[PDB]
């Protein structure tokens, strides 16, 4: 439910983030997919432990979906902060939070 | 306007939103762990087995 | 008298050797533990 | 400043004093390298014989001081420290009837430097040349703390626990493998000797000295894993212990911005230098 | 006679190299029959160009000067051979002297003699920092014995040759630490022989981290110093479907056909992931044979590469050498990229300018080895117990004994045993060299040579401490002083094709920005906003981010961390509040440390809130509260300017590394189809830690041979007669058939070429930083500048283009002499 709650915060300053020319409000709600999706690692990490203390066990169908899940809002937040986040200077004038 | 009207976050948004939902997916399906000590079919979930 | 000169050492080894074969005895080297057992028994050649 | 009181051995000084005193060091030097140290309290003929040599160098040393100070600092600086210390230790050593104090003998060749002015000026450039790299020993002290601390918080307590033979304080290994740490009823290893157990009570893999349990010896294996030296052995020993999947990325990213991007930096910048020297040095 | 003596040249540096252990008795009678006739002809041949030319004028060139000695030494050697020469190993080294004669080939090249008249120059100006590096060595070496001598006296029996019990053992001792290799064994040998890993007995490696840095250090610089010099003059006196689409889809499709070569089962025959692997490469290969009936037909060097590899691929649909060939997928990619392609033709261009000094390293090796096979031919090899000197001797069985106890015994055979690196022959003493040149497992093969006895016998513990000079010369000359030159030779070479402060000053004058600062209105806010921008402010801060740190590392095996830990995170939470409130979240989330700062906060939230829950009823959400520090990078200014500009360097060249990926990556492969079935077994190198069993494995293995670790015991554990993997399929009766000798053409080629690229990488990284790395700070540099439109951005809150102009007024007294 943390992470649900992370996945909620995310969307709005998502949808936030697209009028009144807010851009600025896509670098943190990166974070919060992040998070969100940081949260179901170690979320099937107990059921992983779980498995240990109850033989044999099999993953088949929700598996795979969860660490998809986990997957694509991992590397989704992380590309879209790099994304939002300026640019490396790269030049001895350019700088971050430059003008535009 | 050039970070948000720009294609490659608007992929990237796309796949966030897929990931949100099919995580959403996961939590209700609550069968990704079956368990035989070898009748007995188990489902294993984080809500509800 | 027989002198035994034991492990691996950088020191002098003549004048030991001389005591050996000065005073009628003999001299011995036992650089290991498997080296022991063979070298702690041949003095009774000499006092044959 | 003060009259001809004293100051009348000044004259002497330019004659080659210093050609005897370079001769007498080089004896001196010999005399330390053929020395035989030995353990627990033993000597032979020539180390006791070589104990009574150093008074000869002490007495002509502090003479040497002696004109100095009263004819008339620089690097005068380290004889007297030198010439202080050994007569301190040669008159503390007689009076008890530690040996820390002969450890202090080896500075001694340190003074061929204050005899050659060629050997002052590339050591003084030598220390000139260091001082660009602050800012990369600055990144280096840094990098190696954070490090230290992300490996005591993940691999503290792990390394503890090994097979011995079961009844027994006998540590199970084969031929060619170094002792290495064990784990019951996890992500490590089991060892597949017949006749044992694994439990805890181990010190450590090497001898207990490279583990992640406190700050400072994190930081020593840190930093040997940092000089490339046996950090496969530390990649190894952290698997066994805890699991195979994770520890990777702790070692090789160290490995990786530790001591390719450090080595990378440190080029750059003694390149730089060498090269705006020679610059510096083609226009005059 | 140009060419005549050259050809006897070369018949004398054949018959030098024939020389091997336990040869024919013809061979040997050919060996010195030959000297005979050569040393006649040299003879003949100096008294020729006697006459021709003159006595006087012979000895003008130092080329012509050492052929007297030459021949002098000759005849002396052969008048002292017919007479009672006893000592051996005398023989030997007045046979050595004879090797002399193979600076003769050095002298018939113009570029051998024209390089030397700088080196000796540069040698004799810097002798006298080697002489100070020396010195450093001789005091550390006392130092060493002052500390650790005599103190080795461990009751058990294992065998530490690196001591300090006199000079030269210490000064070896020294000098291997220098080198770096094994020298954490020597520091676990000083901690143990004080009282162990305790508060005072831990202090002694204090001393090694002194040897090693600032012995390192020096040495780097002397050796750097004499290449740059020396490189100098090399450089003074020398010059005195043809849609972007279509090609995006064929790039994927080869970097997705890579993916599935990568991942396989190189053990099971049939697996369950192999015909799923197999399908994907023939759906693969159905798409590209397309791609070249989409070229021939509209078209008539690379797309031959293409066409071998599509047709290696259909017609599979020793043979298996074949499966070999299919690892040439990604290099198709160099057709693709332009980037690929060009720093591809500049790597070829490197390795074509670099070829006077690998010609000379070679012949160096090669001399050394022929000195070495004339000293230590024969004399490597020993017996399973030590008391067994002879080949005849050493048969039967005998007690081994576990961990020194005497009534712990266990029977071994015993068996005549020859060293994996020996100098037996020319090519076995080369290679043993090159793995000496690499600093691995040099001080093995050193205490070998010390104790090598006789031409069949046994080794005697400290026989001849003497051979460790051998070991350090070419250590001296080979490892440190033309392996530097290499890397001083590329140095310049790049310099060369690396006034201008003002064209960098106008161009940044005219590409300059400003940037916004964002001083807010609402003196409530902006209350606030003043008290969070003072330096106090972050000072403060500072000093909590460090007494963070400081109980972070207090943590022990074996709590007030607990309330420690929430008390910081609560402060940081504070921290980002206030911030929040006095920036209104605009200008926050402008700053990118500020982005970092808030990330940090939700994750320590995060940890503690776990940790509560945790205690109320993982491991690396506690990693987010170490590095709170990495903030203080917002603060050093020099370390901060380093960093970024190292980093825009590494992404400006991102197909340089992609070389070393793609090298990686084909190196991995072959490896596993080659060395893939070998068992995994404790105590060998191929183990669970160590394999070539899966892709990760592979790179890692790779990874490691790269770093320098042991990996001539790697080569050694895959060459031919290991035992094979259970799980593999073999025919029954043939167990200890897995391996194969070309492990011998895998590990060499692959260090060099993991050195060269490598080193590749190094420079030019560097030449990006030329201007900032060679940056007079004085006279003129961004930095004022940059500081001067940090005054102006403090002048004006927004942008907005340009300001009044009794604003720039006041700046200009803002404005340093060195900017105006
Ligand atoms: C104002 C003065 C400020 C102070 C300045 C003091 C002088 C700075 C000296 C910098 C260190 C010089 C290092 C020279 C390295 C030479 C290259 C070398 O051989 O070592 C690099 C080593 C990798 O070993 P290598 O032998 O290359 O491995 C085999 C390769 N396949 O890889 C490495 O070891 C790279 C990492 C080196 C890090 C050195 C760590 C100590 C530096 C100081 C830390 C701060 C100390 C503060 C007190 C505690
Ligand atoms: C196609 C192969 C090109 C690269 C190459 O060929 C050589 C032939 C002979 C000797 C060296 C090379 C070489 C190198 O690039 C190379 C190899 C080594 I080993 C090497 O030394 C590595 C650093 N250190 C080892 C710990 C010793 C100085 C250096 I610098 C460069
Ligand atoms: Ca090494």
């Amino acid at each position: 439910v943390f992470s649900l709650g992370f996945l909620i915060m995310g969307t709005i300053c998502a949808l936030m983030a697209f009028r009144k020319k807010r851009d600025y409000l896509l670098r943190p709600a990166s974070m919060f997919y992040v998070f969100a999706g940081l949260c179901l690692f170690v979320s099937l990490e107990v059921m992983r432990q779980s498995v240990k203390r109850m033989i044999e066990y099999y993953y088949s169908w929700s598996f795979a979906c969860a660490c998809a899940a986990f997957v694509l809002l991992f590397l989704g937040g992380i590309s879209l902060l790099l994304f939002s986040l300026p640019r490396m200077p790269q030049n001895p004038w350019e700088s971050c939070m430059d003008a535009e | 306007m050039s970070p948000t009207e720009a294609p490659k976050v608007r992929v990237t948004l796309f796949c966030i939103l897929v990931g949100i939902v099919l995580a959403m997916t996961a939590v209700v399906s609550d069968h990704w762990a079956v368990l035989s000590p070898h009748c007995e079919a188990a489902h294993f979930g984080l809500w509800r087995i | 008298v027989f002198t035994f000169s034991v492990g691996q050492h950088n020191y002098d080894r003549g004048p030991i050797q001389w005591m050996a074969c000065e005073n009628k005895g003999y001299y011995y080297e036992i650089p290991s533990i498997g080296a022991i057992r063979i070298n702690t028994q041949e003095y009774l050649d000499v006092l044959g | 400043q003060n009259p001809l009181r004293k100051a009348c051995i000044s004259i002497v000084e330019w004659k080659p004093f210093e050609t005897i005193i370079l001769l007498t060091i080089f004896a001196n030097c010999v005399a330390l390298a053929v020395y035989l140290p030995m353990p627990e309290d033993d000597n032979n003929s020539l180390n006791l014989g070589l104990e009574k040599l150093e008074y000869f160098f002490l007495t002509v040393f502090s003479i040497e001081a002696a004109m100095k100070i009263i004819a008339y600092s620089g690097w005068n600086v380290l004889d007297f420290i030198i010439v202080f210390l050994g007569v301190f230790t040669a008159i503390l050593e007689q009076v008890n009837v530690v040996k820390a104090l002969r450890a202090f003998r080896v500075l001694r060749p340190l003074r061929l430097v204050s005899g050659v002015p060629s050997l002052q000026v590339v050591l003084n450039s030598i220390f000139k040349a260091m001082l660009p790299l602050f800012h990369i020993a600055l990144l280096v002290l840094f990098m190696v703390i954070i490090y230290a601390i992300i490996g005591l918080e993940l691999f503290k307590g792990k390394m503890h626990k090994t097979c011995y033979y079961i009844g027994t304080d006998i540590v199970a290994t084969v031929e060619n493998e170094k002792p290495s740490p064990c784990a019951r009823t996890g992500s490590g290893r089991p060892c597949t000797i017949n006749g044992s157990e694994c439990r805890g009570g181990w010190p450590g893999p090497n001898h207990g000295i490279t583990h992640f349990d406190n700050f400072g010896f994190s930081m020593l294996t840190v930093y040997q894993c940092i000089t490339m030296e046996g950090w496969t052995d530390v990649l190894y020993w952290v698997n066994d212990a805890i699991g195979n999947e994770w520890p990777w990325i702790y070692f090789v990213t160290l490995i990786l911005l530790g001591s390719f991007f450090i080595l990378n930096l440190v080029l750059g910048v003694l390149s730089g230098e060498f090269t705006k020297e020679r610059e510096k040095a083609k226009s005059r | 006679f140009y060419w005549l003596v050259i050809l006897i040249v070369a018949l004398n540096t054949l018959s030098i190299a024939s020389e091997h252990h336990n040869q024919p008795l013809w061979l040997t009678h050919l060996q010195d029959i030959a000297n005979r006739v050569l040393l006649s002809l040299f003879t003949i041949e100096m008294l020729l160009k006697m006459y021709g030319l003159g006595l006087r004028q012979y000895f003008m060139s130092i080329f012509n000067r050492f052929d007297c000695f030459v021949v002098c030494s000759g005849i002396l050697e052969l008048l002292l051979v017919e007479s009672g020469a006893m000592t051996p190993l005398g023989i030997s080294v007045l046979r050595c002297i004879r090797l002399l004669r193979l600076f003769k080939i050095t002298k018939y090249w113009t570029s051998l003699s024209n390089l030397v008249a700088s080196l000796l120059n540069s040698i004799r100006s810097i002798a006298s920092l080697l002489l100070l590096l020396f010195l450093f060595i001789i005091i550390f070496a006392l130092l060493g014995m002052q500390l650790f001598g005599g103190r080795y006296d461990f009751e058990d029996t294992e065998v530490r040759r690196s001591n300090f019990d006199n000079f030269p053992q210490a000064l070896i001792s020294v000098f291997q630490v220098l080198t770096g290799e094994d020298w954490n064994s020597v520091m676990y040998n000083g901690i143990m022989a004080y009282g162990g890993p305790s508060y005072p007995g831990v202090l002694v490696c204090i001393y090694f981290i002194i040897l090693f840095v600032c012995g390192n250090y020096i040495l780097l610089n002397v050796f750097l110093a004499i290449a740059v010099d020396n490189l100098a003059e090399a450089e003074s006196l020398t010059s005195a479907v043809n849609a972007t689409w279509f090609t995006n889809f064929i790039l994927l499709f080869i970097l997705l056909s890579s993916a599935a070569l990568a991942a396989e089962d190189p053990i099971r025959a049939e697996s369950v992931r192999n015909q799923i692997l197999g399908y994907f490469d023939i759906a693969f290969t159905s798409v590209f044979t397309v791609e070249i009936v989409l070229k021939m037909t509209t078209y008539g060097y690379f797309n031959i590469l293409d066409l071998l590899v599509v047709a290696v691929s259909l017609i599979s649909m020793v043979v298996k050498i074949l499966r070999v060939l299919r690892v040439l997928r990604p290099l198709r990619a160099i057709n693709r990229a332009k980037g690929l392609k060009h720093v591809v033709q500049c790597v070829f261009v490197a390795i074509r300018t670099i070829g006077n000094i690998v010609l000379v390293t070679t012949l160096l090796q090669f001399m050394f080895a022929c000195i070495g096979v004339q000293l230590f031919k024969g004399k490597f090899f020993s017996c399973n117990d030590l008391s067994k000197m002879t080949e005849e001797e050493c048969r039967g069985y005998y007690y081994v004994y576990k961990d020194g106890d005497p009534t712990q015994m266990e029977l071994r055979p015993r068996q005549w045993i020859h060293n994996d690196f020996h100098f037996d022959n020319v090519l076995s003493a080369m290679m043993s060299l090159f793995t000496v040149s690499t600093f691995e497992g040099w001080p093995q093969l050193l205490y070998r040579a010390i104790d090598s006895n006789e031409e069949d016998m046994g080794p005697v513990y400290n026989n001849r401490v003497e051979m460790a000079i051998f070991f350090i010369i070419y250590i001296i000359l080979i490892a440190f002083f033309m392996m530097n030159i290499f890397v001083g030779f590329v140095i310049v070479t790049f310099q060369e094709q690396g006034d201008k402060n003002q064209r960098q000053c106008v161009q940044y004058a005219l590409k300059a920005r400003p940037l916004r600062c964002y001083i807010p209105k609402n003196p409530y806010q902006y209350q606030v906003w003043y008290v969070v921008t003072s330096s106090y402010f972050e000072y403060l801060m500072f000093a909590l981010i460090m007494l963070n740190t400081i109980c972070l590392g207090m943590q022990h095996y074996h709590h007030i961390s607990d309330i420690l830990n929430v008390a910081f995170t609560i402060i940081f939470t504070l921290e980002m509040i206030l911030k929040l409130l006095a920036f209104k979240a605009r200008g926050y989330f402008g700053d990118p440390w500020n982005v970092f700062d808030f990330l940090i906060v939700i994750g320590s939230i995060i940890d503690v809130i776990l940790s509560e829950i945790d205690t109320f009823l993982s491991a690396f959400f506690r990693l987010f509260r170490v590095m709170r520090l990495i903030k203080l990078l917002s603060r050093a200014e020099g370390v901060r300017t380093l960093l970024w500009t190292f980093i825009k360097s590494f992404q400006a060249l991102p197909y340089v590394a992609l070389l070393i990926v793609m090298l990686f990556f084909i190196y991995a492969v072959i490896g596993m189809q080659m060395f893939g079935k070998i068992a995994l077994v404790d105590g060998t190198q191929i183990n669970r830690n160590n394999n070539f069993q899966t892709f990760p494995q592979a790179v890692l293995l790779l990874f490691r041979c790269a770093t320098g670790e042991a990996w001539q015991e790697i080569l050694l554990a895959c060459s031919y007669g290991k035992l094979c993997d259970p799980e593999s399929d073999y025919a029954p009766g043939e167990e200890y058939t897995c391996g194969t000798n070309f492990a011998y053409y895998y590990f060499i080629s692959f260090y060099m070429l993991c050195a060269f690229l490598i080193i590749n990488l190094f420079v030019a990284v560097i030449m990006d930083n030329f201007d900032y790395l060679t940056r007079d700070w004085s006279i003129l540099g961004p930095h004022h500048l940059d500081e001067f439109k940090a005054i102006w951005a403090e002048y004006d809150p927004e942008a907005k283009g340009r300001i009044k102009h009794l604003d720039v007024v006041t700046l200009l007294r803002r404005i340093q002499p060195p900017l105006g």
